[PDB]
């Protein structure tokens, strides 16, 4: 228990990492974000941060996933959009790759999760009525 | 064996020492109230119970704020209206002998001189009266201030008068009074409340003499940073105040000067009678009183079987060796030698006047190339104020000698606010707080 | 029911009251939290106080405890850091002196905490897998 | 070497080096200042 340091990962620490060990640090990033003309450039960059970070916060709750960074969901996933596996996903590429990759099939998942959340809500809503 | 478990709770009652900007509260003058809010009819306080907070006036950030806010609205006030560049030209002049006494001789001079017009093209005559602190020889005189700096005049429809200022907290900071009498500006405060913000504030600006203040409600209050220190004043606090009536009784008059597109100098015409002095005037007998009380006080501290005495100002400046102040618009310094003036040791109508002088050119704060002149005043003026505390000075201090000299002190005036903000401080929330309680998620 | 007058607690009427009784006005702080140079400095005091609020949120939300003034907890409570029991702190001390007692122990069990949460969602994640 | 087009002729070329040269630069003339007050607290500085 004597002979070895310990330091904390940095920044943008686990860019070079697989998914899988990247997604272990999500509160390092999360952290981040939030923290006379030049005065007035200053407030109007802050306010822009926190109006992009109120922005991504409502996107996030009218999903479902109000307060949390990691939600997993029950929309199924399309074989058109990724026909890799899990194994050569989450231990042979890093999150830059896999964003590259699938650029191009984010709205279409974003409108399914979106359509999603409001069947369940509604079928909760006719299940509470019993 | 103990299962308890840690639980999370926001808006706890619990603050800390913050620092941060207070906002205006406020119900023409120098000290604008437009840019500043109105203030609510019924402020709330709420008594806080079995809380006992620490306070410290001598490290109190409010009085720099203040201090800055006032600087800052005394430079905004003075923008928009005339400069007086060109009054800078060589003057001739005489002496004023017509109906005077034996002591205001020498003190006002008739002086003529060329200034401009409305047309650039054209020149006029004009004479004035000045003061023999205005003017210095180059039978040819110029004003002091053109080897410094051109500067600015006093603008006519502001007025001098202060008026009481209230600093209200943003939300997230809650400001804290302390009640409890007898307390002396350092130290643990038993009795504490919560308030909105604070009683209002006369910014009175004067040296050696505090007015218009706020009396003690138990007796005569001594406060110093080091008291065993010489080179830190000394503030008195009394518990009644004492009535000084001043005034300059000359009958003074005004003439406008065009000098440019709509700009205009105001000067002196002529003094319509007898020309006196102007003075104040001070009851003997409640001073004496005065003097006793605080020479009780300060045998507490400066022990039993000590002599206590009051002496004249060692020296420097006008400003800082004589009481100065504004009466009626007027810039009157004063030479307050006949009441710090007597010895004590341990065991009917007549009034101490002080005369004094008046002054046009006026570098208000400590600072060098900003004047300010003032336009005369037309007409008699005379103006009562109370005394409600003093700024001393501890002379040597030695072992060698078994007696304590005080003199009468002044110049910065961040003092005139540490009087009125002892008894405020500042905290910020702090709404998280853990606990233990029998649950499990 | 004629004769009794009704007020309203202030902002810090509960310094003085015991724990127990302070944790009924929890809503009254945290109302009060949210609500040319001059005008500078007013901004930046908003701004600021916006960002603290946000941050607070944030830190809560990563306990797992977000959207709510009360949360208990999983992680279990050391003797270490107190040994008074339960009827000796919600009914003989106030909130300010709980927080100077305990003032050298929070950031570990604010890193318990996050552990924790970590752990339960992990635990919830493998849960949902089968 | 560096240029954004270097066929380009319009384009300036930005070379840097990998050790300096050294320059020794002066004026070796024994200048004296004076002031001259042309208004309330303006000064003029001339070469006497
Ligand atoms: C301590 O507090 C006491 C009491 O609060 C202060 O004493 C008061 O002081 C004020 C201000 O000096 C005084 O009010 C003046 O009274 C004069 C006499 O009645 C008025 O003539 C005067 O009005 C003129 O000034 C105003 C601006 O202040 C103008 O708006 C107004 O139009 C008047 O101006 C006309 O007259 C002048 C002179 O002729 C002329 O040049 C103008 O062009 C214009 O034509 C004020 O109302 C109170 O009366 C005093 N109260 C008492 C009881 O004495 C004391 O000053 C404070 N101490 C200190 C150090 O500040
Ligand atoms: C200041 O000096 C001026 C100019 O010498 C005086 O004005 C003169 O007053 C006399 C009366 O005593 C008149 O006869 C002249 O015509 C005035 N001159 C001008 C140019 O108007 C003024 O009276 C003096 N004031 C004082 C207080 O001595
Ligand atoms: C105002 O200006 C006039 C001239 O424009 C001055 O009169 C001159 O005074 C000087 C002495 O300084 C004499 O040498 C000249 O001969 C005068 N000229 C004329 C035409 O009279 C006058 O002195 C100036 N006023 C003041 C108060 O200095
Ligand atoms: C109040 O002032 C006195 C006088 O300066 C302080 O006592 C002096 O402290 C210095 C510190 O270096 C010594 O060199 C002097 O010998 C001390 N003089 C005496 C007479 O004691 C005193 O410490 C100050 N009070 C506080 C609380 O700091
Ligand atoms: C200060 O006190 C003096 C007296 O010591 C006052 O002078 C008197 O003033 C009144 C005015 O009502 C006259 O009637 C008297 O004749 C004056 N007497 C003397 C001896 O001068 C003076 O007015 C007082 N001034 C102030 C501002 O209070
Ligand atoms: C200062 O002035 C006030 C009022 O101008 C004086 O108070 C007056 O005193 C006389 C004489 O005792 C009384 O008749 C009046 O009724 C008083 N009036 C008021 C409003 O108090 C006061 O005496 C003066 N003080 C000094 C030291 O000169
Ligand atoms: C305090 O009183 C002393 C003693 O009267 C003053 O000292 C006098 O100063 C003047 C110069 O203004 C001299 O002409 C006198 O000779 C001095 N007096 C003695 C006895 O030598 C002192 O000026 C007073 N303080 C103030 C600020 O004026
Ligand atoms: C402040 O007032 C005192 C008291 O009048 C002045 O002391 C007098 O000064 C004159 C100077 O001409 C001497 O002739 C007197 O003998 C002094 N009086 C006493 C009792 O010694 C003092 O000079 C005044 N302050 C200033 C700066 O003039
Ligand atoms: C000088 O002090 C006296 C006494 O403190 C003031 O008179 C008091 O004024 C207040 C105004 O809020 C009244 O509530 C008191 O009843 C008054 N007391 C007495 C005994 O009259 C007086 O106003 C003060 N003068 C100045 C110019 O500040
Ligand atoms: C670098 O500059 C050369 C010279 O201008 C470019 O080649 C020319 O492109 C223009 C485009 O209209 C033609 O009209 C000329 O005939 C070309 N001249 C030659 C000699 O090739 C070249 O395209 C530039 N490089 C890039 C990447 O744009
Ligand atoms: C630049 O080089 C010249 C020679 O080419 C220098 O001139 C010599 O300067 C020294 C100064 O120490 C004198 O002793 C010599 O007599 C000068 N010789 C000649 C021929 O002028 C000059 O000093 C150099 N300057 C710098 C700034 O390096
Ligand atoms: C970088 O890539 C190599 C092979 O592509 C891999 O072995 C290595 O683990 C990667 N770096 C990190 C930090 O994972
Ligand atoms: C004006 O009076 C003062 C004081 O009596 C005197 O010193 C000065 O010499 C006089 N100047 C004149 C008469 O020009
Ligand atoms: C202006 O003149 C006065 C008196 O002649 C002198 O004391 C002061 O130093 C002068 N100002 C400057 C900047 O030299
Ligand atoms: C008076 O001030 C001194 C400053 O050191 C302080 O120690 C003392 O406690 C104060 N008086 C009271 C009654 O608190
Ligand atoms: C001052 O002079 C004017 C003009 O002559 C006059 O009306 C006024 O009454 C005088 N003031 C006094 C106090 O006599
Ligand atoms: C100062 O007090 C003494 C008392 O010994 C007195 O003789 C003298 O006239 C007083 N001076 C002033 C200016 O009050
Ligand atoms: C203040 O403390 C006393 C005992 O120290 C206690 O009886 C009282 O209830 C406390 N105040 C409040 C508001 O609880
Ligand atoms: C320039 O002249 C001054 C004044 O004579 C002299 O002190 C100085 O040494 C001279 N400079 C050199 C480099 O000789």
């Amino acid at each position: 228990a004597v002979g070895i340091g310990a330091v904390f990962l940095g920044f943008l620490g686990a860019a070079g990492s697989t998914m899988g060990a990247a997604s272990m640090t999500l509160t390092v990033q999360a952290r981040n974000l939030l923290s006379t003309v030049w005065g007035i450039k200053q407030l109007q960059a802050r306010v822009l941060a926190v109006e992009r970070y109120l922005r991504d916060q409502q996107l996030l709750g009218i999903w479902g996933c109000s307060g949390k960074l990691i939600c997993c969901t029950n929309v199924p996933w399309n074989s058109s959009w990724s026909n890799r596996n899990l194994s050569e996903i989450w231990d042979n590429m890093t999150w830059l790759q896999w964003d590259k990759e699938i650029s191009n099939y984010t709205q279409i998942i974003y409108g399914l999760l979106e359509e999603s959340q409001n069947q369940q809500e509604k079928n909760e809503q006719d299940l509470l009525a019993l | 064996a103990e299962n308890l478990w840690v639980t999370v709770y926001y808006g706890v009652p619990v603050w800390k020492d913050a620092e941060t900007t207070l906002f205006c509260a406020s119900d023409h003058n120098v000290w604008a109230t437009h840019a500043c809010v109105p203030t609510d009819p019924n402020p709330q306080e709420i008594h806080l119970e079995n809380v006992t907070e620490e306070f410290n006036m001598w490290k109190n950030n409010m009085v720099e704020q203040m201090h800055t806010d006032i600087i800052s609205l005394w430079d905004q006030s003075l923008k928009p209206c005339v400069k007086l560049t060109p009054l800078c030209v060589t003057l001739q002049c005489t002496n004023v002998t017509n109906n005077i006494t034996d002591d205001m001789r020498g003190e006002l001079k008739n002086c003529s001189f060329n200034m401009t017009t409305e047309l650039r093209d054209k020149k006029q005559k004009v004479y004035s009266l000045f003061y023999r602190l205005d003017v210095v020889q180059i039978k040819e005189y110029r004003l002091i201030n053109c080897n410094t700096s051109a500067c600015t005049q006093a603008c006519p429809k502001v007025s001098f008068e202060p008026i009481p200022i209230h600093y209200c907290a943003p939300a997230g900071f809650a400001i804290l009074k302390c009640k409890d009498k007898k307390f002396n500006g350092t130290g643990p405060c038993p009795s504490v409340s919560t308030v909105q913000c604070t009683h209002g504030i006369k910014p009175v600006v004067s040296t050696q003499l505090l007015l218009n203040g706020s009396l003690a409600e138990e007796e005569v209050m001594i406060r110093s940073e080091n008291i065993t220190n010489n080179a830190k004043n000394i503030l008195v606090q009394f518990n009644t105040p004492v009535q000084i009536n001043c005034t300059r009784p000359n009958n003074n008059t005004r003439k406008s000067i065009r000098i440019g597109p709509g700009q205009a100098f105001y000067a002196t015409g002529d003094i319509i009678g007898d020309i006196r002095q102007a003075h104040c005037n001070v009851s003997k007998a409640t001073w004496n009183e005065t003097l006793g009380k605080v020479v009780k006080q300060l045998r507490k501290h400066f022990g039993n079987n000590t002599i206590i005495r009051f002496a004249n100002s060692s020296g420097g400046d006008l400003e800082v060796t004589t009481h100065s102040f504004n009466c009626g618009g007027e810039f009157f310094y004063c030479n307050t030698s006949g009441l710090f003036n007597s010895t004590w040791i341990s065991n009917s109508n007549d009034s101490i006047t002080l005369p004094c002088r008046i002054k046009q050119i006026i570098n208000m704060w400590q600072r060098i190339g900003q004047c300010m002149y003032a336009p005369p005043i037309q007409g008699v003026i005379r103006c009562v104020s109370n005394i409600t505390g003093l700024i001393l000075t501890r002379d040597g201090g030695s072992t060698n000698s078994t007696t304590e000299t005080f003199r009468p002190g002044g110049g910065d005036m961040r003092d005139n606010w540490r009087s009125e903000l002892y008894k405020y401080k500042v905290v910020k929330i702090e709404p998280l707080g853990v606990a233990p309680t029998r649950c499990k998620r």
